[PDB]
C-alpha cells in the first residue's frame, strides 16, 4: 500500500521528464496489478495515486472499474474516494457513469448526511442527460426537506438538472413554493438561485415568481440594516453573495414591467447610497446594482446615479475596476447612449491603455458608441488604432471599422474610401469572410465605379500578396472592366488602363506562387468575363485558357478546360452568358 | 456558473483542477495548456481579467501558485474575485499556514473542501464558519 | 559560421557560453527555449534552430542542449563536427556529462573553450594535446601540434609495448513483420588500445578481399567491406595507392578502421513471436527463439526485448530457458539469457489479462530487438594478417586483439 | 579471461606475400 | 559583496586576487552584471600568473563593449604582452586583441599585428592570421591600410601546414566578405602546393584546404583528373564534415568532367560507399547528409541507383530524419524497388505520427503518380488504408484517390463502387471536395450518384467556397450526363448557389451555369463535360541554374534550408 | 523555494 505522500515525494524527486514518466508508468502498473487482484484494504492509497497520476497528465482508462467498485463500498473513506473518482475521471462522454446510477440511487436513501451530500455533489458536478432523467424524482423528494445543510445541496442538484434538462423544470414549480423565509443564508441563497434559474429557463414562471418581489425587497432591506455578522461578513460586507443574488434577481425580475421596477426602486436607491465601494465586495455590489438599474425600467434619478458611478469607476486606477467600468459601459450602450457620449475621451484613452483586456474593452466600447454623426470623426481614430494596433487586435479593428462603415457610413464615397484604405492597410488582417460582404457592397453600389475601378487597378498593380485585397480587386475588375478603361479597344493616349496591363496582372496573379486557389479562381473568372466585357484584348486569352486547362488542381484544370472549350466552340455565345449578376441585399 | 477552476503554479505546474463542464480529455488538456500560457504570458498590470473563448478568465494568484476561473458573461467580475478570496481564506483556516508543498500533500482534502464549498460552478456555502464546521465534522467521521 | 557556441541546461539556463565572433547578441539564447517548446509542441522542432536572421543550432546533450548560434550561412557540417569534437573533449576531460561538472571545472573549461577555436574557426582538436596544454589541476604549447604528426606524441616511454585491439562486430538486421529481412548490414570496428614507448608507425594487414585480389590471393575467405573509413593517423595516400594501411598509432584506445558492408548470410538468432491477445480479455506471447549461429559460439548476456501491452497487467510467463522480467518503465518483457549457446531453441508462453476499459488511443507497434553479444566469433570471416609495428629505436611489441560480436540494429517488425 | 573474445597475439605482416 | 570584492581585488595578496577573480567569473557565469567592476579589475591586470591573465582577458572581452571608454587602459598591457616569450601567452594576447570590439582599440594594435604576422610558431602564426581576419571583419579599411593581404597570401606558401590552413581560411573569409574585387585566386602551382599539404593537414585543416578548391574553376581535364585523384583519398577520412567537403569538391569538379573519360565512372563508383557511410552518421549530421544527398540527387541521380535499403526510415530515427528518409525514397523511387517502396509506405503508414502518416500517404501518392506501372498497386494500397478505419488515414486515401483519378482515370472506374460507400460522413474539406470532384467526374459507374449528392446538398450554401464550387460542378456534370434523375437537382443547385449564395466567384459560377443550362443543354455536354487534356504535374526538381549554384554551396546553412545563399542571410 | 510561503501571509 503505497501512500499518496510517498508517491508525491517520489514525483518531486524526479527531475527529467522521461524519469517522471517512467516513475508514473511504474506506479500505474503497480496500481493496475493491485486492482486486478481485487484489493480492498489499501484501495484508498491506490485511488489517491491514480488521481494524482491523472492530474499529473497520465492515462487512467484502466482505473475505471476500481472507482465504481469503491463507490458501492461501505467505508466512508472508500465512499469519498469513489465519489472523487466519479467526479474527476467520470463524465457523461466517458459513459462509465451509467453504472453509477444504481449506486447513487442506493446512496440517495443513505442515513449518513455526509454520504448523501457527497452523492448529491457528485451528481451535480457530473450531471448527465440520462442520469438526471432517472434521478429527477429523487432530487425533488429532498427539495422539501427541512435540513439546512441539505437544502443547499438539493437546490444545487435541482439547478443542475434544470440546466441539463430544461424540460424537467416543470416538476420543481411547487417544490420551491413558500421557501423565502429561510433563516439560514445558504438555504435562502439556494432558493434564490433556483428561482433565478427557473425564471431564466422559461418566462412562464416570471409572473408566478414576480409575486415575491415585496418579500425580496424586505429581505434585502433587512440584510442591509444588519451590516454586522460573524458569518458572511467579509471586508465590511455582510452576506455579499446574498446581496449579489438579490441584486441579480431584482435586475432580472421585472425587466420589462413597471410595478416590479417601482417596488424595488426604493431598495435600489438605498443600496446605491448605503454601500461603500472601498473594498472589492463593495465595488462589485455597486457594479451589480448599476447593472440591475440599467437592465430594468429604473427612474431617471437611478439612471443618472448609475452613470455617475460608472464615470467615477472609470477614473479608478485599478485594472479590475477599469475593466468592470468598461464592461458596464458596453452593456449600457443602447440604454443611456446619449449619457455615454460624455465618456468619449475616456473610451479613446482606453485604447492606448497598457492592459490587453482594458484595450479590448475600450475598443469594443468605441465600436458600439459609433453613431451617424460621430462616425466621420471617429473614422480617423479607428484608422489610427488599426494602424498601430496589436496583431490580435488589427484584424478585429479592421472588422469593426468595416462593420461601422457598412452600418453607419456617412456616404458611399466616404465608405468606399474607408474600405479601400482598410484593405490596403489590413493586408493579411482582412478576414476572408468579409470578402463576400465587400463584393456584395461593391455590386450594390452602381454610382461610384470609375474612381473605385481606378483605385482598385492602382492597388492591384502595387501589391498582390494580400489575399482579401487581391480578391476584391479581381472582383472589381471583373465587374467594371468596361468602366475602368475607357476607349481601350485600340492604341490610344497614355492612360491608367491600356487594356494590356490588367491581363498581365491577372496572368501574374494566376501564375504567382501567392495563390490559394481562391484568388486564382476569381482571377480566372474575371479573365473569362473580360472576353466579352473588354473587346480590346482578344484572341490572346484563349491561348492562356487552353494552357491553363492542364492545371494540377482538378477544379482549376476543369475551369481552364471549360474556358478553352467556350473560347474555341462558343465564341458567338460567350456574350449570351456574360450578363451582370443581380444585386441583392 | 464557473466552467472550470484550477490552481496552477507560476512555473506551470497545476496544483488544482476542477472543471464543471464536460469536455474531452484532450480538449481539456489543450484548454488548460492555453490558460497556463496566457497566464504565464501576462503582466502584473493586466487587471487579472481575460475574456478568452467568451469566458471570464480571471487570474489572481496571491503567491507563487496562481488561481484562475472561467465563468460565463452573466454576473459581476468582482463576485468571482470575492469568492476566490473567501475560498482561499477557508482553505487557509482549514489547513493553517497553507503553502505550496502542503497543497500537494493535501490534494484530497483540498478537493473535498472545494466540493463542499462550490458544487457545479455555483456557490453552495455563503457562510465561512458553517462550511469549516461541516468539513471538520466530515473529517472526524473517518 | 556559428557566431557563438554555448552549453545550456534542461531548465533553459545556459551552463556556459563562449563567444567567438560577436556578430550575435548574447540575449538571443533566451528566445531559444520558447522556440524549442513551440517546435516540440507543434512537431517542427529541429536541431538547427532559426531566430530570425540568426540560426541557433542546438544538439541534445546528456543534460543540456549544445546551442551554437550562427549568423551567416556558415558550414553547418563544420559546426556539427566542432560540436562533436567539443563533446568528445568534455567527455575525455570530465567523466560525467551533467550540470555537476559544468559548474565545477569552469576555470579550466573557459581556457579549453578559448584554445579550441577562435573567430569561429576551430584550432585545437586533440584531447591529449589539450590536456598537455590545458589542465584543471601553463607551459608553452607542445611541438606535436605544430609538427605534422599530431596523432602520435613523441617522447612517450613505456615499460612494455602492449596494444589491445578490439574486433567489434555490429550485426544489424531489419526483419519486417512479414518475415523478410530488409536492412541486413554488418559494420566492423577495428579499435586498438596502443600503449607502447615512442610513436610507432602501424602497418595494418588483414585478409581483405580487395587486397587478396590485388595480390592474386583472392581465393580464400576475404572480407569485402562496402565502406572502410581510416582513422586520423591513418595515411590515406598509401590506402589509395595500394591499400597500404600505414599510420602512427595514437597513445591510447582509438578506432583505426571501421568496416561497413551489407550482409547476405542468415541471421544469428531466428525469433518467432506470437501475439495471442484476446479482445480486452487476455494476451498470449508465443515467443520462439532459434539460434542460427554456430553451436561453438555462445551469446553472453542475451536480452530479447518483447514489447508487452501498454495497459497490460497481471502477466504470467511460461518459458523454458532464460529469465523473463516485465519492466514497468520499459512496458515490455525482455527475454534475459545469461549464456545462449549456438543452436539453442527457447520457447516462451506469455499470459496476462487486460483492462475492461478500452484504450482511448492506439500506442503503435514498436519493433522487437535483441541484445545478444557473443564474443570470440568472426561471422564475416575477415582475418587480420599482421600489424607492422616499426620503431626507429627498435623494440619487440606484443600486440593483442579480441573479436567481439554483438547485436546492433537487430530489430524485428512487430505483427 | 574477459567477455567478448580473448585477446590474441597478432603478427607483423603477411609472411606468405614476401 | 560588491564592496568586499572590490577591496579584495584592491589587495596585494595573490591568493585573494585569484579568489576574487574566481568569484567574479562565477557571478558572470551565473548571470551577474560584473561590468561595473571592470575598471577596478583594470589595475589588477599585469599579473605573472597565466590563469589570472586568461580570466582578466575574458573579463575585458566581456566588458569591452559594455565599457568602451574604460577599455582605453589596456593598450599598454596588450603591447607589453605582445612580446611575451611564452607562445601560449602570445596566442592568448593575439586572440584577446581581435576579440575586443573597440573601434579605437584595433587602431593601436596595428603595430603588434605587423610584428606578430611573421611569428615563427605555427600556433603563433595561426593566432596572428585569426587576429588579422578579425581586424579585417571589424575594419576592412583598416585591414587594407595595414596591408595584411600580401602577408596572408605568402602565408599559404609557408610551413606550419595547420597555420597555412588557418591563413587560407582567413583569406577565403576576407574574399568571401570581399565584393570579389582583388580576389586571392591562385594558379595551378598553388593548388598543387595545397594538395601536397592536404595530406599533412589536420581535420580542421583538411576542411579549410577543401574550402579553397571550392572557389577555383578548373579548365583542363588533366588538372581536373589530378584534383579528383587527390580528393579521392579524402573519402577515407573519419571526419564527416571532411567527407562532405570532399563530396562537394568532387561534385563541383564533375561539372567540367567528361562523361566519356573513365574518371567520372570511378568517382561515381567511389561516391556510393561514402554516401552509405555518411547515412550512418549521428542524428544531428543525418539531416545534413539527407539534405546533401537531396541536393546531389538532382545532379547525378545515377550515382545512388542501387542505394535503396538504407533509404528506409529507422525505428529510432528522428521525425526530421524519418521525413528526410521518406523524401529521399520518394525522390529515389524506381520501378525496380516499387514493391519495397510500397511495403515501406505500408509499414510507414502504421506509425503513430499523424504528420508522419500524412507524409507517408503523400509520398505513396506521388510515387503512384510518377510511375504508372504500380497504379493498380497504389489503388489497392489506398483501398486497404481506407478499410483500415482511420479518420486521417481515410482522408489521406480519399485525397490520393482523387489525385490519381485526375492523373490516371482511364482505369479508375473500378474504384468508384468501392469508394462510393467508404464512410463519406467525413467533414474534412480536402476529402469532401476530392470526393465530390471524383463523383462529378466519375458519375458513370455509380447509379446512386444523385442520392449521394443529396446528403451533401443540405449545407451547400454554408459548406465552403471551394466545397460549394465542387458540389455545383458535380451537380452540373451529373445533369449534363444524366439529367433525367437530376433535372430537379440541377435547378435546386442553381437556386441555392444563385439566390442563397452570396459568394462573388460562386455566384458568378452559378449564374454562368444557369445561363448555359437555359441556352443550350446539348452544348453544355461539349462545353462543361469536355475531355480535359493531360494534367501538367509540377516538377519537384530544382532549376538547373539554382542546382549549379547549390552544388558550390555545399555544407552551408542554405543546403539544409534548400534556399539560395543570398536568400537566407540577413 | 517560494512554495512554503503562505498564500495570503496570515
Amino acid at each position: 500500500p503505497i501512500r499518496l505522500r510517498e508517491l508525491i515525494r517520489t514525483i518531486r524527486t524526479a527531475r527529467t521528464q522521461a524519469e517522471e514518466r517512467e516513475m508514473i508508468q511504474k506506479e500505474c502498473a503497480a496500481i493496475r496489478s493491485s486492482f486486478r487482484e481485487e484489493d480492498n484494504t489499501y484501495r484508498c492509497r491506490n485511488v489517491a495515486k491514480l488521481l494524482y497520476m491523472h492530474m499529473l497528465g497520465y492515462p487512467a482508462h484502466f482505473g475505471q472499474l476500481e472507482c465504481l467498485k469503491l463507490i458501492a463500498s461501505q467505508k466512508f473513506t472508500d465512499k469519498r474516494i469513489g465519489y472523487l473518482g466519479a467526479m474527476l475521471l467520470l463524465d457523461e462522454r466517458q459513459d462509465v457513469h451509467l453504472l453509477m446510477t444504481n449506486c447513487i440511487k442506493n446512496d440517495l436513501n443513505h442515513s449518513t448526511q455526509f454520504v448523501q451530500g457527497l452523492a448529491l455533489c457528485t451528481l451535480g458536478c457530473m450531471g448527465s442527460s440520462e442520469m438526471c432523467r432517472d434521478l429527477a424524482g429523487e432530487v425533488e423528494k429532498l427539495l422539501k426537506t427541512s435540513n439546512s445543510y441539505l437544502r443547499k445541496k438539493a437546490a444545487l442538484c435541482a439547478v443542475h438538472v434544470i440546466r441539463k434538462v430544461p424540460e424537467l423544470m416543470e416538476m420543481f414549480l411547487p417544490a420551491t413554493k413558500n421557501l423565502l423565509n429561510e433563516k439560514n443564508h445558504g438555504v435562502l441563497h439556494t432558493s434564490v438561485v433556483l428561482l433565478t434559474e427557473m425564471c431564466e429557463r422559461s418566462p412562464d414562471m416570471l409572473a408566478h415568481f414576480r409575486k415575491l418581489v415585496p418579500q425580496l425587497v424586505r429581505i434585502l432591506k433587512n440584510l442591509i440594516m444588519s451590516g454586522y455578522s460573524p458569518e458572511h461578513d467579509v471586508s465590511g460586507i455582510s452576506d455579499p453573495f446574498l446581496q449579489v443574488r438579490i441584486l441579480r434577481l431584482l435586475r432580472i425580475l421585472g425587466r420589462n414591467d413597471d410595478d416590479s421596477s417601482e417596488a424595488m426602486n426604493d431598495i435600489l436607491a438605498q443600496v446605491a447610497t448605503n454601500t461603500e465601494t472601498s473594498k472589492n465586495v463593495g465595488n462589485a455590489i455597486l457594479y451589480e446594482t448599476v447593472l440591475t438599474i440599467m437592465d430594468i425600467k429604473s427612474e431617471s434619478g437611478l439612471r443618472v446615479l448609475a452613470i455617475n458611478i460608472l464615470g467615477r469607476f472609470l477614473l479608478n486606477n485599478d485594472k479590475n475596476i477599469r475593466y468592470v467600468a468598461l464592461t458596464s459601459l458596453l452593456k449600457t450602450v443602447q440604454t443611456d447612449h446619449n449619457a455615454v457620449q460624455r465618456h468619449r475621451s475616456t473610451i479613446v484613452d482606453c485604447l492606448k491603455d497598457l492592459d490587453v483586456s482594458i484595450k479590448r474593452r475600450a475598443m469594443e466600447l468605441s465600436f458600439a458608441l459609433v453613431n451617424g454623426n460621430n462616425i466621420r470623426g471617429m473614422m480617423k481614430e479607428l484608422l489610427y488604432f488599426l494602424d498601430s494596433c496589436e496583431p490580435e487586435f488589427k484584424a478585429d479593428c479592421a472588422s469593426g471599422i468595416f462593420l461601422a462603415a457598412e452600418k453607419y457610413a456617412p456616404s458611399k464615397r466616404w465608405h468606399i474610401d474607408t474600405i479601400m484604405r482598410v484593405l490596403t492597410t489590413a493586408g493579411s488582417y482582412v478576414r476572408d469572410d468579409a470578402v463576400p460582404n465587400l463584393i456584395q457592397l461593391i455590386t450594390n453600389s452602381v454610382e461610384m465605379h470609375a474612381y473605385t475601378v481606378q483605385r482598385l487597378y492602382k492597388a492591384i498593380l502595387g501589391d498582390y500578396s494580400q489575399q482579401p485585397l487581391v480578391q476584391v480587386a479581381a472582383w472589381c475588375i471583373g465587374e467594371y472592366g468596361d468602366l475602368l478603361v475607357s476607349g481601350q479597344c485600340e492604341e490610344e493616349e497614355p492612360i491608367q488602363v491600356t487594356e494590356d496591363e490588367v491581363l498581365d496582372i491577372l496572368e501574374s496573379v494566376l501564375i504567382s506562387n501567392m495563390s490559394t486557389s481562391v484568388t486564382r479562381g476569381y482571377a480566372l473568372t474575371a479573365i473569362m468575363k473580360l472576353s466579352t466585357r473588354f473587346t480590346c484584348t482578344v484572341n490572346r486569352i484563349k491561348k492562356v485558357v487552353s494552357i491553363y486547362g492542364s492545371s494540377i488542381d482538378v477544379e482549376l484544370q476543369q475551369r481552364a478546360v471549360e474556358y478553352n472549350a467556350l473560347f474555341k466552340k462558343y465564341d458567338h455565345m460567350r456574350s449570351a452568358l456574360l450578363e451582370r449578376m443581380p444585386v441583392m441585399e | 456558473m464557473i466552467h472550470f477552476i484550477l490552481l496552477f503554479s507560476r512555473q506551470g505546474k497545476l496544483r488544482l483542477q476542477k472543471w464543471y463542464i464536460t469536455l474531452p480529455d484532450k480538449e481539456r488538456k489543450k484548454i488548460t495548456r492555453e490558460i497556463v500560457q496566457i497566464i504565464l504570458s501576462r503582466g502584473h498590470r493586466t487587471s487579472s481579467f481575460v475574456d478568452w473563448k467568451e469566458l471570464k478568465l480571471v487570474y489572481k494568484r496571491y503567491a507563487s501558485l496562481y488561481f484562475c476561473c472561467a465563468i460565463e458573461n452573466q454576473d459581476n467580475e468582482l463576485l468571482t474575485l470575492e469568492i476566490v478570496h473567501r475560498y482561499v481564506e477557508l482553505l487557509d483556516k482549514y489547513f493553517g499556514n497553507v503553502c505550496e508543498l502542503d497543497i500537494i500533500f493535501n490534494f484530497e482534502k483540498a478537493y473535498f473542501i472545494l466540493d463542499e464549498f462550490i458544487i457545479g460552478g455555483e456557490i453552495q456555502e455563503t457562510s465561512k464558519k458553517i462550511a469549516v464546521k461541516a468539513i471538520e465534522d466530515s473529517d472526524m467521521l473517518q | 559560421s556559428a557566431s557563438a557556441v554555448y552549453v545550456l541546461d534542461l531548465k533553459g539556463k545556459v551552463l556556459i557560453c563562449r563567444n567567438y565572433r560577436g556578430d550575435v547578441d548574447m540575449s538571443e539564447v533566451e528566445h531559444f527555449m520558447p522556440i524549442l517548446m513551440e517546435k516540440e509542441e507543434e512537431g517542427m522542432l529541429s536541431p538547427i534552430l532559426a531566430h530570425g536572421g540568426v540560426r541557433f543550432m542546438w544538439i541534445k546533450h546528456n543534460n543540456l542542449y549544445l546551442v551554437a548560434t550562427s549568423k551567416k550561412n556558415a558550414c553547418v557540417s563544420l559546426v556539427f563536427s566542432f560540436l562533436y569534437k567539443v563533446v568528445q573533449v568534455f567527455s575525455e576531460y570530465f567523466k560525467e556529462l551533467e550540470e555537476e561538472s559544468i559548474r565545477d571545472n569552469f576555470v579550466i573549461i573557459y581556457e579549453l573553450l578559448d584554445e579550441l577555436m577562435d573567430f569561429g574557426y576551430p584550432q585545437t582538436t586533440d584531447s591529449k594535446i589539450l590536456q598537455e596544454y590545458i589542465t584543471q589541476e601553463a607551459p608553452r604549447p607542445p611541438a606535436t601540434v605544430t609538427n605534422a604528426v599530431s596523432w602520435r606524441s613523441e617522447g612517450i616511454k613505456y615499460r612494455k609495448n602492449e596494444v589491445f585491439l578490439d574486433v567489434i562486430e555490429a550485426v544489424n538486421l531489419l526483419v519486417s513483420a512479414n518475415g523478410n529481412v530488409l536492412r541486413s548490414e554488418i559494420v566492423g570496428s577495428i579499435k586498438m588500445r596502443v600503449f607502447l614507448s615512442g610513436m610507432p608507425e602501424l602497418r595494418l594487414g588483414l585478409n581483405d578481399k580487395v587486397l587478396f585480389d590485388n595480390t592474386g590471393r583472392g581465393k580464400s575467405k576475404s572480407v569485402e567491406l562496402e565502406d572502410v573509413k581510416f582513422h586520423q593517423c591513418v595515411r590515406l595516400s598509401r590506402f589509395e595507392n595500394d591499400r597500404t594501411i600505414s599510420f602512427i598509432p595514437p597513445d591510447g584506445e582509438f578506432e583505426l578502421m571501421s568496416y561497413r558492408l551489407n550482409t547476405h548470410v542468415k541471421p544469428l538468432i531466428w525469433i518467432e513471436s506470437v501475439i495471442e491477445k484476446h479482445s480486452h480479455s487476455r494476451i498470449e506471447y508465443m515467443v520462439k527463439a532459434k539460434s542460427q549461429f554456430k553451436r561453438r559460439s555462445t551469446a553472453n548476456n542475451v536480452e530479447i526485448h518483447i514489447p508487452v501491452p501498454n495497459d497490460a497487467d497481471s502477466p504470467k510467463f511460461k518459458t523454458t530457458v532464460g529469465s523473463v522480467k516485465w519492466v514497468p518503465e520499459n512496458s515490455e518483457i525482455v527475454w534475459s539469457v545469461k549464456s545462449f549457446p549456438g543452436g539453442k531453441e527457447y520457447l516462451m508462453r506469455a499470459h496476462f489479462g487486460l483492462p475492461s476499459v478500452e484504450a482511448e488511443d492506439k500506442e503503435g507497434k514498436p519493433p522487437i530487438s535483441v541484445k545478444f553479444e557473443i564474443p570470440y566469433f568472426t561471422t564475416s570471416g575477415i582475418q587480420v594478417r599482421y600489424l607492422k609495428i616499426i620503431e626507429k629505436s627498435g623494440y619487440q611489441a606484443l600486440p593483442w586483439v579480441r573479436y567481439i560480436t554483438q547485436n546492433g540494429d537487430y530489430q524485428l517488425r512487430t505483427q | 579471461d574477459r567477455k567478448g573474445g580473448s585477446y590474441s597475439q597478432a603478427a607483423g605482416s603477411d609472411s606468405a606475400q614476401s | 559583496e560588491i564592496f568586499e570584492l572590490k577591496a579584495e581585488l584592491n589587495s596585494d595578496k595573490k591568493e585573494k586576487k585569484k579568489e576574487a577573480v574566481k568569484k567574479v567569473i562565477a557571478s558572470m557565469t551565473v548571470g551577474k552584471d560584473v561590468s561595473a567592476l571592470f575598471p577596478d579589475v583594470v589595475n589588477c591586470m599585469q599579473t605573472d600568473n597565466l590563469e589570472l591573465k586568461k580570466l582578466v582577458y575574458l573579463y575585458l572581452m566581456n566588458y569591452a563593449k559594455s565599457q568602451p571608454d574604460m577599455a582605453i587602459m589596456a593598450v599598454n598591457t596588450f603591447v607589453k604582452d605582445c612580446e611575451d616569450p611564452n607562445p601560449l601567452i602570445r596566442a592568448l594576447a593575439v586572440r584577446t586583441m581581435g576579440c575586443i570590439r573597440v573601434d579605437k582599440i584595433t587602431e593601436y594594435l596595428c603595430e603588434p599585428l605587423r610584428k606578430c604576422l611573421k611569428d615563427e610558431d605555427p600556433y603563433v602564426r595561426k593566432t596572428a592570421a585569426v587576429c588579422v581576419a578579425k581586424l579585417h571583419d571589424i575594419n576592412a579599411q583598416l585591414v587594407e591600410d595595414q596591408g595584411f593581404l600580401d602577408t596572408l597570401k605568402d602565408l599559404i606558401s609557408d610551413s606550419n601546414p595547420m597555420v597555412v590552413a588557418n591563413a587560407v581560411a582567413a583569406l577565403s573569409e576576407i574574399a568571401e566578405s570581399h565584393p570579389s574585387s582583388n580576389l586571392l585566386d591562385l594558379n595551378p602551382q598553388s593548388i598543387n602546393k595545397l594538395l601536397t599539404a592536404l595530406n599533412e593537414c589536420t581535420e580542421w585543416g583538411q576542411i579549410f584546404i577543401l574550402d579553397c578548391l571550392a572557389n577555383y574553376m578548373p579548365k583542363d581535364d588533366r588538372e581536373a583528373q589530378s584534383i579528383c585523384e587527390r580528393v579521392t583519398p579524402r573519402l577515407s577520412h573519419a571526419n564527416s564534415a571532411v567527407v562532405l567537403s570532399a563530396v562537394k569538391v568532387l561534385m563541383k569538379f564533375m561539372e567540367m568532367l567528361s562523361k566519356d573519360l573513365d574518371y567520372y565512372g570511378t568517382l561515381l563508383k567511389k561516391l556510393a560507399p561514402p554516401l552509405v557511410t555518411l547515412l550512418s552518421a549521428e542524428p544531428e549530421l543525418q539531416y545534413v547528409a539527407l539534405r546533401n544527398i537531396n541536393l546531389i540527387v538532382q545532379k547525378r541521380p545515377e550515382i545512388l541507383k542501387h542505394e535503396m535499403k538504407v533509404f528506409f526510415v529507422k525505428y529510432n530515427d528522428p521525425i526530421y530524419v524519418k521525413l528526410e528518409k521518406l523524401d529521399i525514397m520518394i525522390r529515389l523511387a524506381s520501378q525496380a524497388n516499387i514493391a519495397q517502396v510500397l511495403a515501406e509506405l505500408r509499414e510507414y503508414a502504421t506509425e503513430v505520427d499523424v504528420d508522419f502518416v500524412r507524409k507517408a500517404v503523400r509520398a505513396i501518392g506521388r510515387c503512384a503518380i510518377k510511375v504508372e506501372q504500380s497504379a493498380e498497386r497504389c489503388v489497392s494500397t489506398l483501398l486497404d488504408l481506407i478499410q483500415t478505419k482511420v479518420n486521417y488515414v481515410v482522408q489521406e486515401a480519399i485525397v490520393v484517390i482523387k489525385d490519381i483519378f485526375r492523373k490516371y482515370p482511364n482505369k479508375y472506374e473500378s474504384v468508384i463502387a468501392t469508394l462510393c460507400e467508404n464512410l463519406d460522413s467525413l467533414d474534412e474539406p480536402e476529402a469532401r471536395a476530392a470526393m465530390i470532384w471524383i463523383v462529378g467526374e466519375y458519375a458513370e459507374r455509380i447509379d446512386n450518384a444523385d442520392e449521394l449528392l443529396e446528403s451533401f446538398l443540405e449545407g451547400f450554401h454554408d459548406k465552403s467556397t471551394q466545397v460549394q464550387l465542387q458540389l455545383l460542378t458535380a451537380i452540373v456534370k451529373l445533369f449534363l450526363k444524366k439529367p433525367t434523375e437530376t433535372q430537379e437537382l440541377v435547378q435546386q443547385v442553381l437556386s441555392l448557389a444563385t439566390q442563397d449564395s452570396d459568394n462573388p466567384d460562386l455566384r458568378d459560377r452559378g449564374y454562368i451555369y444557369w445561363r448555359l443550362l437555359s441556352t443550350d443543354p446539348v452544348a453544355a455536354k461539349e462545353v462543361v463535360l469536355a475531355e480535359k487534356p493531360l494534367i501538367s504535374e509540377e516538377t519537384d526538381l530544382i532549376e538547373p541554374t539554382l542546382l549549379d549554384e547549390l552544388i558550390c554551396y555545399i555544407g552551408t546553412l542554405a543546403s539544409v534550408y534548400h534556399k539560395p545563399p543570398s536568400a537566407f542571410v540577413e | 523555494k517560494g512554495e512554503n510561503t503562505s498564500l495570503l501571509h496570515p
